[PDB]
């Protein structure tokens, strides 16, 4: 549990981090409860909070461990990727057009399964 | 109000009229594709009248636009069926009522 | 909150044998293009519609399992974002229904017939069904695998395939670009149908368990392949010399005698005399071709000196027969080495060295735009020979490794030892 | 996430039958029978 400074968190660590046959790779960690968007969308202050649809977490990397190596960002349940060499350009990423018989294109939807961004990209 | 998107038409020549059978052998679905009913499972095509309004009737004024042996996605507007009481322990109130439904015989 | 229930039907899908994908060094063709007819279909045997799709996926990835699977399961193409997919009305890619825009659509109804667009050079598919293109296509994706078509099918459904001219017929016209897919064929297998990642089949003794299959890798088809040493240059005119005392008789046997001109059913041969006795660059397709062939002995680390010159000239050549006597009658010995025999380290090293000298010339070759297909377009400079050596047939494979072993077994026999 | 993880044999695979029907169609494949199993949800997280 957090104080009354710190908000509630989890953290994990590693035992077997020095000799004796230490192991260590790429794992992939994930939470276990979603979120959904509704079916339809627009188009400190407690009134504006009663209102407010947007919602907020976060992740604090640790001294001492490489954050050139670390990724957050969310992820889709159809998501089955496990390789040890992964990359941002290792992530499956397919754009759907559709427009106008005419060639007047309307639209063109991204798809993905992940949605990722580089820790290194900030040191 | 309720839209219509096709998927094979039939005859096309025949509409319903008043004082006449409609035979449909529909299924149901819930806005994230969880189905609730299916007349196809049990086997008994749902035989309503027209115009008598025992249907609710974004069902209805929906099968108008319907032809004979036409099969069509339609959708429904939560105002046209089960507005904000839904129906009691099966589906929420303010919620579409996407149906897939085709007609047998005789409009 | 609760575990919901509910009934499903069962669904597969298969593929043929045609695996088109992209690299750095490709010696393939890069757009392809399909087509496949509806000729019976039910909609409703069961209480579930039928479910019938027809797309592309990827090779190492899309891997449907027949039990359950994903999102509800009964799992086809489309389901992932490893399959790209059409079935009538919607495109289907990750699970997600896409709807079209299209002329007089409907799902597919017998006497129906498909037709899809792919290319690999601009990352695009699209399709065109009864000759009219529908309003969507497929990009961004990523390329890490081969490709083939597919169709992921429920139970009652009887579909027909169409490939090329030799097995289907083509009831549309291609677009301009797009070859026929029956011709991306390797040689060494014969084109099937089958399941993708069985591992029940069936038998006479009641079933058959097995594991996991071996795919074709994505890098598979890139092809990959000094000083001069002073006694190998003088060796150079002596085994070129009697490679071209071998080279006019072997085609005197055939038919090719003394003549200037080019041709095979005429067998005119410009050196079918001497070595000496031929023209200068056809002298030197025995010389100048030997630096290329030597720059590699070294970079291969085979050790090999000037060993056993004694008896290269007390040991004399082969016998010039009665039929070694050509048209023109010309008939030089060729140095035999049957003294010389097969040792399993040079004959382990003869298969590696005959395979590096072709497969060097496949990144030459193709270098200037050459592209694959199983049957010979010369203007289109495709040549059924534009593979890796390991990916050939046999018969061939035989056909420039013989040829390599006299102009080594010569030179072994010479005494010029062969070490690995 | 881990590897490798058990699932269970189904006990009645469905009826495929290719063939190849002249020079002219083509290759060609067919099933009659339909097979149906029931299933579950686990709706956090839609996987059947």
């Amino acid at each position: 549990d957090g104080t009354v400074d710190t908000p509630p968190c989890l953290r994990l660590a590693h035992r077997t981090w020095g000799s004796q046959n230490s192991l260590v790779e790429m794992l992939f960690l994930r939470l276990s409860l979603p979120v959904q968007f509704h079916q339809h969308f627009r188009c400190d202050d407690p009134e504006i909070i009663l209102n407010t649809t947007t919602y907020y977490y976060s992740v604090r990397v640790f001294a001492g461990q490489e954050p050139s190596c670390v990724w957050v960002g969310w992820v889709t349940p159809d998501y089955h990727q496990h390789d040890m060499n992964f990359d941002l350009s290792k992530v499956r990423a397919v754009t759907v057009t559709m427009g106008d018989e005419q060639g007047n294109v309307h639209s063109s939807l991204k798809c993905s399964n992940c949605y990722m961004v580089w820790g290194g990209d900030f040191v | 109000g309720v839209e219509i998107e096709t998927i094979s038409p039939g005859d096309g020549r025949t509409f319903p009229k008043k004082g006449q059978t409609c035979v449909v052998h529909y299924t149901g679905m819930l806005q994230n594709g969880k189905k609730f009913d299916s007349s196809r499972d049990r086997n008994k095509p749902f035989k309503f009248r027209i115009g008598k309004q025992e249907v609710i009737k974004g069902f209805e004024e929906g099968a108008a636009q319907m032809s004979l042996g036409q099969r069509a996605k339609l959708t429904c507007t939560p105002d046209v069926a089960y507005g904000a009481t839904g129906h009691p322990g099966v589906i929420p109130p303010n919620a579409t009522l996407i149906f897939d439904v085709e007609l047998l015989n005789l409009e | 909150l609760l575990l919901q229930t509910n009934l499903i039907n069962y669904v597969t899908s298969i593929r043929p044998n045609i695996f088109v994908g992209r690299a750095e060094g490709s010696t393939q063709y890069g757009k392809w293009y399909f087509e496949v007819m509806v000729d019976e279909v039910v909609p409703f045997l069961t209480a579930q519609a039928t479910h019938l799709r027809v797309g592309w996926a990827l090779t190492e990835g899309y891997s449907p399992y027949p039990g359950g699977g994903e999102g509800w399961g009964g799992n086809g193409v489309g389901d992932d974002l490893y399959s790209y997919g059409f079935d009538g009305l919607h495109l289907w890619t990750g699970h997600v229904a896409r709807p079209v825009t299209s002329p007089g659509q409907h799902l597919l109804a017998p006497e129906d017939v498909v037709s899809c667009c792919l290319d690999l050079s601009v990352p695009s598919i699209s399709f065109r069904i009864n000759g009219c293109p529908v309003q969507g296509v497929f990009e961004a994706f990523n390329l890490d695998g081969l490709f083939f078509p597919v169709v992921s099918f429920s139970a009652g459904v009887k579909v027909r395939f169409l490939l090329g001219g030799r097995h289907g017929e083509f009831k549309f016209l291609p677009p301009p670009g797009y070859a026929p897919c029956h011709e991306a064929v390797l040689p060494r297998e014969r084109l099937r149908l089958e399941p993708i990642k069985e591992y029940r089949r069936e038998g006479p003794r009641g079933p058959h368990l097995v594991g996991p299959s071996r795919c074709l890798s994505h890098t598979d088809f890139v092809p990959c392949p000094i000083v001069l040493p002073p006694h190998l240059e003088r060796i150079r005119e002596k085994l070129a010399e009697n490679i071209h005392e071998l080279w006019a008789l072997t085609r005197i046997e055939q038919g090719w005698t003394y003549g200037p001109v080019r041709d095979d059913n005429k067998r005119l041969h410009p050196c079918l005399v001497n070595f000496h006795s031929l023209p200068e660059p056809e002298r030197n397709y025995n010389l100048q071709m030997s630096g290329e062939t030597l720059k590699t002995l070294l970079a291969l680390g085979c050790h090999v000196g000037m060993a056993d010159e004694k008896a290269e000239d007390n040991l004399k050549k082969t016998k010039l027969p009665k039929t070694y006597m050509m048209s023109n009658g010309y008939k030089p010995a060729p140095l035999d080495l049957s003294h010389v025999r097969l040792t399993p380290a040079q004959t382990t090293l003869v298969d590696r060295l005959a395979e590096n000298g072709h497969n060097v010339w496949a990144r030459d070759r193709v270098a200037q735009g050459w592209s694959y297909s199983a049957v010979q377009d010369i203007p289109a400079r495709r040549n059924p020979r534009l593979v890796p050596y390991r990916l050939l047939d046999e018969a061939t494979k035989r056909s420039n490794r013989d040829s390599l072993c006299q102009a080594v077994r010569t030179l072994l026999g010479y005494g010029y030892n062969i070490e690995p | 996430l881990m590897p490798v993880s058990w699932s269970r044999m189904p006990n009645h695979f469905l009826q495929v039958e290719t063939r190849r029907a002249g020079e002219r169609l083509g290759w060609a494949v067919q099933c009659q029978d339909p097979l149906t199993m029931m299933a579950l949800h686990i709706p956090e997280e839609n996987r059947c």
